[PDB]
């Protein structure tokens, strides 16, 4: 139900930065998370999501090896460690949790809901 | 004892995909959940025959028939009749990696158990897309608390029918659906047989025994 983003900022290419998503409102591990970014005048994105226990994760083919998901299910935190950061990932990055519970590989917008607003990404 | 009975059958379902074909199978099994023991008839009902061995796909068919020792809480048979779910990952020693999911509930007096795998990055001239694999050899699963779930870690072996064996690193979380007491850390021991296929393997039978100590 309620998300709440953090960790963005201002880096230079090359740099590193980790984002965190607070939740509150649900029960954190019956849900699938999942981090998508949308860049001016493009579409809202996927980025990576992960699986309620943590051990299925996905990602975009533009930042698997470079970016990691994971999630902690006793804070009730998700999180994207960003790492080899290029200006084309700047972008709102925004975190949403899956439709069901039980996912599987699903990265369409629509599979997901309760959106936070979003942290800003700039890479210079 | 009038959730879990002494004898206890499920129906099983599965989609998968290894390095990306696709199947389903449908299976039914029957146990008796506190002597640790159960057999299963699985029969694959999409994309068969498999081009890859049965054997990464048998250890997916049922941790409600573990027996336990009496000063052992059972964590999954407590989680009944709401259930329980589980995922999984499997490190192949050469590469290959399986992902399950996997949900358990009770409808009706019978277990229904719902998997998805994926199996990806096996070698093609590998024993797993050439069927060359013999059946797992006994397995220890160290089971410990950890994060609210209950979590197992297995380093487990299948034979290979060019000699020697094939590893997996294993790792798996189980977690009630409802607040569940959790137990101290304790080993599982567990052997999967493969009792009966068919030559392409589209009607597999299977038998697993399984006991926790401390």
């Amino acid at each position: 139900v309620q998300l709440v983003e953090s960790g963005g900022g201002l880096v230079q290419a090359g740099g590193s930065l980790r984002l965190s998503c607070a939740t509150s409102g649900f029960t954190f591990s019956d849900y699938a998370m999942g981090w998508f970014r949308q860049a001016p005048g493009k579409e809202r994105e996927f980025v990576a999501a992960i699986s309620w226990s943590g051990h299925v994760t996905d990602y975009a083919d533009s930042v698997k090896g470079r970016f990691t998901i994971s999630r902690d299910n006793v804070k009730n935190t998700v999180y994207l460690q960003m790492n080899s950061l290029k200006p084309e990932d700047t972008a709102v990055y925004s975190c949403a949790a899956a439709k069901s519970g039980t996912w599987w590989y699903q990265r369409s917008e629509n599979d997901f809901g309760s959106w936070g607003q979003g942290t800003q990404v700039t890479v210079s | 004892m009038a959730i879990i009975k002494e004898f206890m059958r499920f129906k099983v379902h599965m989609e998968g995909s290894v390095n990306g074909h696709e199947f389903e199978i449908e299976g039914e099994g029957e146990g008796r959940p506190y002597e640790g023991t159960q057999t299963a008839k699985l029969k694959v009902t999409k994309g068969g025959p498999l081009p890859f061995a049965w054997d990464i796909l048998s250890p997916q068919f049922s941790k409600a028939y573990v027996k336990h020792p009496a000063d052992i809480p059972d964590y999954l048979k407590l989680s009944f009749p709401e259930g329980f779910k589980w995922e999984r990952v499997m490190n192949f020693e050469d590469g290959g990696v399986v992902t399950v999911t996997q949900d358990s509930s009770l409808q009706d007096g019978e277990f229904i158990y719902k998997v998805k795998l994926r199996g990806t990055n096996f070698p093609s001239d590998g024993p797993v897309m050439q069927k060359k694999t013999m059946g797992w050899e006994a397995s220890s699963e160290r089971m410990y608390p950890e994060d609210g779930a209950l979590k197992g870690e297995i380093k487990q072996r299948l034979k290979l029918k060019d000699g020697g064996h094939y590893d997996a690193e294993v790792k798996t979380t189980y977690k009630a659906k409802k607040p569940v007491q959790l137990p101290g850390a304790y080993n599982v021991n567990i052997k999967l047989d493969i009792t009966s296929h068919n030559e392409d393997y589209t009607i597999v039978e299977q038998y697993e025994r399984a006991e926790g100590r401390h």
